[PDB]
């Protein structure tokens, strides 16, 4: 019944709703991604700070899709739930029919696929969501980081940031992550990801969540103590 | 100063905007503290006025037909 | 032609916001106030009706408190008609899980599925968003007592306390002071009447403008009990905190 | 809102005029078809030094003798590449034979036509668009190397050479002088880079350019990023002899 | 250009008019000229083929529908692709089922009846292309005029396109002559050149941009092009 | 013949437009070759845009 | 302003405006008449010769439905033809279930019910044609003229087109001259007269006359086209009368 | 109808017959029971002819369409599990399938997969399907070693089809060999089954039993 066209072309060569899509993303939360040479690190800041608000049962903004894929999302949070759902569905129907877990390349197309296909039908608004997709290719060591648009475009990155105040942290990353020399270890990368967030978080360790995915389905989160430790370290050094 | 060289680099530009590259190289000579406007102050000046005054299409709409 | 008549609920604004959704968040704050309080020793679910007339049969009515199944109760804020749809759709989904796993639905699951339904009305199909928000109060083995709230956008978050309906900012600051993490069930009862007796727009807080229900693990042999109190036991604890 | 339906009393479907703008926004794509090897080269327009150059794809394989380069929004194109891939393989099950190049263009052009109101049960699975061009290039026995230009109009022509994208106007005027009927593969490959250098925003490098051909023995083959760096280096020697 | 009525084909105007149809009629005059003339043993189409710039090739303007029938487009090229299919389809349907040559008379009326549906229903644009259908059957030779509006009429001669009147006028001064031309294939083509030169005003006549099609009592539907129209011209 | 849907005001706009073409060459007589060429200079036409799909 | 825009919305005072607008289309069309006779019915239409390029007697606008019901129309000329389809579909449907040609009063009702739908909804357009259709069956002859509103009446005679006025006044005077019903054989001749008079209106482009008749006495209830010698006698008769 | 395939050192040997009977009548003796699914998979024809030929051409299409789609060539195991799950859809419609899909990739090595009409899909080192399923097992299994010279492995295939062809009614015609390497299958061509018998009877000295 409803199929009224929402991709009214802009005479200036655009589409009004796909600009607006990009705008809604900017409103929402921030999240940063950086790829060492043997790890990926997804940090995101959490406005779930608010005395008397749990974090045990409240869902974190970094989601598990598969054993060795992880997603982080900025933009409308009602909407995030869908793209998780679809991707999970996918991940199993790939094992079923072709065997072997999803190549991180593939799953990127597939999430990207879904967001494009909401601009085609009239009955539906675009998802105002951009995402970071990360994982390690089956039985390999190749870090991969991918980010998609609510346009539907996708590309791999050395590190990227989406959400609010992405310009501050991109400008920070140009100077401080060399393109020829990734951070060597897991601790050196993590120190680098904290230092990027602590520009727009305005200190605190309670705010930020840091999850690391390594090769061989190692999805681990750093707990409050660890966060604090790293922060403090960056405090002494910086002060000195 | 080959007048063909700065006309190529520029995209499709009126003559009221091609008058403003002289005026933006004249205001950059004063910043750089030069008594001469050279072929260096015109190559920079192109980049600034083509970006700047291109972005944002006034109303970026118009139409009102259908 | 017909495109003129089309409201376009679906479309994004130049803010990127859904203007329709913001309106819906309004229609909650018109309706009467409901407060969630987590204790370690139980969950006190407490909400003061919006209705008030002197001819209301308080004994007969529930309208703010519904049971979902035996472990999970919701408190309703918004339009009651809208709500009633969602509340039946919940009840069927609870049961569907019970037939397939002989294992009562975990509280996270049930909330997540309600939230998915709501979202869908504002994705596609030019429907008007539901004007409703729930407090979810529920118990399982996994995480213990759990509290959640979902709003008409289709986005839910957990809590250690929260309030929906009118005077949301007023309620939230009273709770910020007073709640300590250790409370029993009987102290938790007393903080709930306290927070409702200041905010009430009507002058007196009366036993027939209140609905109170508990979910307690102080039922022996490791079993949980619900109980919605009668209008004649809420009267006995209104004199207990001295409101009369 | 204009309909998709409505006419402009000039005689025109407003929407087609707006589609043909979207081509021009997107990145440069040159094609020169000679009698010895079609060369397609595009400008990637890497937008940050953080972003990895080679994940971006704008030269795309349709089958093993029809290669294709796209300009415009790369998203719109994701649907139309997949439709084209299926149809060419469908034909190869059905007649055990290379799909004509001309025929494949037609099927793309047919999907392009679709953007309709979606009246009754009829399947128009788009309501809008397809703001992208193709340089569909190929080789078959019937006609030699060919090259075809698709529009979002549902309108295509053969072309000896055609530019499209941001620098289309400038590239067009250099092509009407330089194009000839005696070009070799090795001369056309160097000539494409020279016309692509003028309208490239940035300096000609292989970290914002990608070259490809289709040649009779090889089929499709995109070039190595090492080969391309060498052809850049040889252009500046010939130019610095002059 | 708005105000008043210019929305769907549903809204109907207090003037008696339906605007969208009229708009659609303007569309044909945008495209390139086509003439069509017959005699009792041969029906010819001449159309002007065009190219975007001079590296671009010409465009196919004449379409063979079958081995006894064919159309030529003027105006929109996506629209012509939808309707040429449907006349392939239907003339196939009459060889399969009834084993009869689809009569030119019938084939016009069916196209009319399909066009009507697009202007009654909400949504759907009117088809905005014009087809001159020539063809030969057991009833001799026919020429038909498809207006976008839906009307079909049989003529001895017509033109529609850009600066058509220059060709329409020539065709009326000579009406007396070309029906009496019978049996000379050559003499018929060559009259039709001198009918399309009048339209070329500010346009030079190229020989590779012209498309020519004869069908007759012994030849099937045949398009001439390239070397073959460089004999005549 | 070579005009059609010209109203009388365009046609005064053709005979004057021809005798300019005669003043540009320098001729003192306007020949039959200039009245033809003035017809293309004042038609209430310059074509909105070369066709792209018609 | 907003009742003018809309389709199938009642005006404040109570009329549908787009029914009224649909009448305009009937007056743009050329002349057509029917004449009910004692035997059956005669149909006739003015076909304008708008150019020297049209072919004679090949662009006929008279179209049968089954083999006993003549149909010719005025309004929008594609839109006519599609109601001559609709008619055929219903005609044929009746012959399958009840094995007999359809009765002429019944042919009228169902044809009308189609027109009526396109004023019920806002989504399709009110049909822009006024039709004449009729023929003979067992009850006898019947003439009908259907208006865009969805209304028909029976008639001694009826007419439509831009030259309806000039035919309406002669048609009274063919109820006075012959109050018992002239024969259909006489009425071929009388039909031509009424086209040649209502051609002064459309005197812009010269015409060609077309008659047809369906009657129980002449053609055995089989609608035909008057042709050859009988068509020549009627042409020369009305031509020399009106000059 | 003897189709066999064994894993060995250098890769896979496929071997087939070509006499395909229709009833008592022997229809044709030229029927090539290999189906080239692309240049690195070979698929046999045993079971019902129509269901087999057609459906592995269709498999050929999902290979040229997985291959473009990820730009990575199809795994041998994955190819099989396509084909299987397609014919499972139609189970109980009398379609008749017995193929081995054989390939060697650099992620799995030489691997045979055996797809069957019930939906049974087995990996394994030896399969042999059809009329000559028991004769062929027997000759082959004595003389079969995981270590072998490629040349010897070609000569082990000849002899396996040979044996089934002698005793069986519907096996006969000609023999065919293919040798899968990583790079693709190469054809080692067609030996007549009536010239081949007499070389190996004399040369080896077996089939004493046979007269002549």
């Amino acid at each position: 019944g409803y199929d009224r066209a929402l991709s009214i072309f802009s005479p200036d060569g655009h589409i009004f709703q796909v600009e607006y899509a990009l705008e809604a993303v900017k409103r929402g939360t921030c999240a940063v991604g950086v790829k060492g040479k043997n790890c990926v690190v997804l940090g995101c800041e959490r406005r779930s700070t608010l005395k008397l608000q749990d974090t045990r049962i409240t869902p974190s903004k970094v989601s598990k899709i598969d054993s060795h894929v992880v997603l982080s999302f900025s933009g409308l949070n009602a909407d995030s739930r869908i793209l998780i759902e679809k991707a999970r569905v996918e991940a199993q129907s790939h094992r079923l029919t072709l065997e072997d877990p999803v190549t991180v390349e593939y799953l990127t197309r597939y999430v990207a696929g879904v967001q494009q296909r909401y601009t085609q039908s009239g009955g539906v608004r675009p998802f105002g969501v951009s995402t970071l997709i990360a994982g390690f290719d089956p039985r390999d060591d190749e870090p991969k980081l991918y980010q998609t648009e609510p346009s539907g475009i996708y590309s791999s990155w050395s590190a990227q940031t989406i959400g609010r105040n992405s310009k501050t942290v991109r400008e920070f990353l140009e100077k401080n992550y060399d393109r020829k020399e990734p951070p060597a270890t897991v601790e050196e990368c993590v120190k680098l990801t904290v230092r990027s967030l602590l520009e727009v978080v305005q200190t605190g360790a309670k705010n930020i969540e840091i999850t690391v995915v390594k090769p061989d389905s190692d999805i681990v989160a750093l707990s409050s103590e660890e966060i604090n430790q790293y922060v403090t370290q960056i405090e002494q050094e910086k002060q000195e | 100063i080959r007048w063909e060289l700065i006309s190529r680099l520029c995209p499709n530009s009126t003559g009221a905007e091609l008058r403003s590259v002289c005026t933006e190289a004249g205001m950059f000579a004063i910043r750089a503290r030069r008594k001469v406007a050279t072929e260096k102050d015109f190559l920079k000046a192109v980049d600034k006025v083509i970006s700047g005054y291109k972005k944002f299409s006034s109303t970026s709409r118009y139409m009102q037909y259908n | 032609g017909s495109r003129r008549y089309d409201s376009r609920t679906t479309i994004f604004s130049p803010e990127g916001r859904l203007y329709q959704v913001e309106y819906a968040l309004e229609s909650i704050s018109h309706a009467g106030t409901a407060i969630g309080i987590m204790a370690s020793d139980g969950i006190v679910l407490a909400a003061e009706r919006k209705v008030t007339s002197t001819l209301l049969e308080q004994d007969t009515s529930t309208e703010k408190l519904y049971k979902l199944n035996d472990k999970i109760a919701v408190a309703v804020a918004g339009l009651t008609a809208d709500a009633e749809i969602l509340i039946n759709t919940a009840r069927i989904h609870a049961q569907n899980y019970l037939k397939t796993y002989n294992e009562d639905i975990p509280v996270e699951i049930l909330v997540r599925r309600l939230s998915d339904i709501k979202q869908g009305y504002t994705q596609h199909g030019g429907l008007r968003p539901f004007g409703v928000s729930f407090i979810y109060a529920g118990y399982d083995d996994r995480y213990g007592y759990q509290l959640y709230t979902s709003n008409p956008s289709g986005n839910y978050t957990g809590w250690k306390a929260i309030s929906v309906g009118a005077n949301t900012s007023a309620a939230q600051t009273l709770l910020q002071m007073d709640y300590k993490d250790d409370m029993k069930v009987d102290d938790a009862i007393e903080l709930a009447l306290k927070t409702l007796s200041k905010t009430t727009d009507s002058s007196a807080l009366t036993y027939d403008r209140l609905e109170f229900a508990t979910i307690r693990k102080g039922a022996n042999d490791g079993e949980v009990y619900q109980k919605i109190f009668k209008p004649q036991e809420i009267k006995d604890i209104l004199v207990k905190t001295g409101i009369t | 809102d204009r309909g998709v339906s409505t006419f402009s009393p000039e005689g025109r479907l407003f929407q087609v005029e707006y589609s043909l703008e979207a081509i021009k926004l997107g990145s440069t794509a040159i094609g020169i078809a000679t009698k010895e090897g079609v060369v397609l080269g595009v400008e990637k327009r890497a937008t940050s030094p953080l972003l990895e150059s080679d994940s971006i794809e704008k030269i795309v394989e349709i089958d093993r003798h029809i290669g294709c380069a796209m300009s415009g929004l790369t998203a719109d194109a994701r649907s139309m590449i997949e439709h084209a891939r299926t149809a060419a393989v469908t034909h190869n099950l059905y007649y055990d034979e290379d799909i004509n190049v001309e025929s494949l263009t037609q099927s793309v052009c047919d999907l392009a036509l679709r953007f309709g109101e979606g009246a009754s049960g009829e399947e128009r699975l788009m309501s809008r668009p397809f703001g992208v061009a193709l340089l569909i290039a190929g080789h078959d026995a019937d006609d030699g190397y060919q090259l075809f230009h698709a529009e979002p109009s549902g309108t295509f022509y053969r072309y000896n050479a055609k530019a499209i994208g941001s620098g289309s106007e400038g590239a067009q005027a250099e092509l009407l002088n330089e194009w000839h009927s005696s070009l070799t593969l090795k001369e056309a490959e160097l000539l494409v880079l020279k016309i692509l250098k003028q309208v490239m925003e940035e300096k000609l490098d292989e970290n914002n350019a990608q070259l490809s051909c289709i040649t009779k023995q090889d089929g499709f083959k995109i070039y190595d990023n090492e080969k391309t760096a060498e052809l850049i280096k040889e252009l500046k020697e010939k130019e610095a002899a002059e | 250009f708005r105000n008043n009525y210019d929305g769907d084909t549903v809204t109907f105007s207090p003037t008696g008019r339906l605007f969208q149809v009229e708009y659609a009629l303007e569309a044909i005059k945008q495209g390139s000229v086509t003439v069509g003339l017959r005699s009792n043993t041969h029906a010819v189409l001449v159309a002007l083929k065009r190219n975007a710039d001079e590296l671009s090739s010409y465009q196919k303007k004449i379409i063979k529908c079958d081995e006894h029938m064919g159309l030529s487009l003027a105006g929109l090229a996506p629209d012509a692709r939808v309707l040429s299919n449907y006349l392939r389809q239907q003339c196939n349907y009459s060889s399969l089922v009834f084993n009869r040559k689809l009569a030119v008379e019938r084939a016009g009326h069916l196209l009319c009846d399909k066009a009507q549906k697009n202007t009654q229903s909400y949504g759907g644009r009117p088809y905005g292309v014009g087809l001159l259908i020539i063809g030969y059957d057991k009833s001799g030779a026919h020429l038909l005029e498809f207006q976008p509006s839906g009307n079909v009429t049989e003529l001895y001669g017509t033109a529609i396109g850009a600066r058509s009147q220059g060709a329409k006028t020539y065709l009326e001064r000579t009406l007396d002559t070309f029906i009496k031309i019978d049996g000379n294939p050559d003499e018929l083509i060559k009259a039709g050149v001198e009918a399309i030169s009048q339209s070329l005003r500010d346009e030079s006549l190229t020989v590779d941009n012209l498309s020519i099609a004869i069908v007759g009592k012994d030849t099937p539907f045949t398009i001439y092009d390239g070397e073959a129209v460089a004999k005549y011209i | 013949r070579s005009t059609d849907e010209f109203n009388g005001a365009q046609l005064k706009a053709v005979t004057v437009e021809a005798g300019m073409i005669a003043l540009r060459n320098g001729q003192s007589s306007v020949k039959h070759e200039d009245f033809v060429e003035g017809i293309s200079e004042v038609q209430a036409r310059k074509s909105k845009s070369v066709s792209f799909y018609a | 302003t907003g009742y003018d825009l809309s389709n199938s919305v009642f005006s404040p005072d109570g009329r549908n405006f787009q029914v009224e607008y649909a009448v305009k289309a009937v007056e743009n069309g050329t002349t057509s008449i029917g004449i009910k006779c004692n035997d059956g019915v005669v149909f006739a239409v003015e076909k304008l010769i708008t150019s020297k390029l049209l072919v004679p007697q090949k662009n006929v606008k008279i179209q049968v439905v089954d083999r006993h019901i003549g149909c010719v129309y005025s309004g929008l000329i594609p839109d006519g033809r599609h109601l001559v389809n609709r008619g055929r579909e219903e005609a044929a449907s009746f012959k399958k279930l009840y094995k007999t040609p359809i009765p002429i009063p019944a042919f009228a009702d169902r044809l009308g019910q189609y027109v009526q739908a396109h004023t019920l909804y806002n989504s399709v357009r009110p049909f822009g044609v006024s039709t004449i259709f009729g023929g003979v069956d067992k009850n006898g002859a019947h003439l009908y003229m259907l208006e865009p509103s969805g209304s028909y009446w029976g008639y001694k005679g009826a007419a439509t087109g831009k030259g309806r006025q000039s035919a309406k006044a002669e048609l009274e005077k063919l109820v006075d001259h012959h109050p018992e019903g002239l024969s259909a054989r006489e009425a071929v001749k009388q039909a031509a007269k009424i086209i040649y008079l209502a051609h002064e209106d459309n005197k812009e482009k010269d015409f060609e006359l077309e008659i047809s008749w369906c009657s129980l006495s002449e053609t055995n209830g089989l609608h035909k086209f008057v042709k050859g010698d009988l068509l020549q006698e009627a042409i020369d008769f009305a031509q020399k009368e009106i000059n | 109808t003897t189709t066999l395939a064994f894993r060995f050192q250098g890769g896979i040997i496929v071997a087939v017959d070509s006499r395909a009977t229709a009833g008592n009548w022997v229809a044709s003796q030229t029927v090539k029971k290999v189906i080239e699914i692309n240049p690195f998979l070979l698929g046999t024809m045993a079971g019902g002819a129509a269901d087999c030929q057609f459906w592995e051409t269709w498999l050929g299409s999902q290979c040229r369409l997985h291959e473009l789609r990820e730009k990575e060539r199809i795994s041998v195991a994955a190819a099989s599990k396509i084909l299987s799950n397609l014919v499972y859809q139609y189970k109980g419609a009398g379609l008749s399938m017995g193929t081995m899909i054989c390939g060697y990739t650099r992620k799995e090595g030489p691997t045979i997969y055996y797809v069957d009409s019930d939906g049974t899909r087995l990996k394994g080192d030896i399969f042999c399907v059809g009329s000559g399923q028991t004769f062929a097992y027997g000759v082959l299994d004595s003389n079969y070693k995981w270590d072998l010279s490629v040349e010897d492995a070609l000569y082990l295939g000849k002899r396996s089809i040979l044996a089934a062809a002698h005793r069986d009614a519907y096996s006969g015609g000609s023999v065919n060999l293919y040798h899968v390497t990583e790079d693709g299958w190469i054809y080692h061509g067609n030996h007549d089954v009536g010239e081949l018998f007499w070389k190996v009877k004399e040369e080896e000295g077996s089939f004493n039993n046979v007269i002549g």
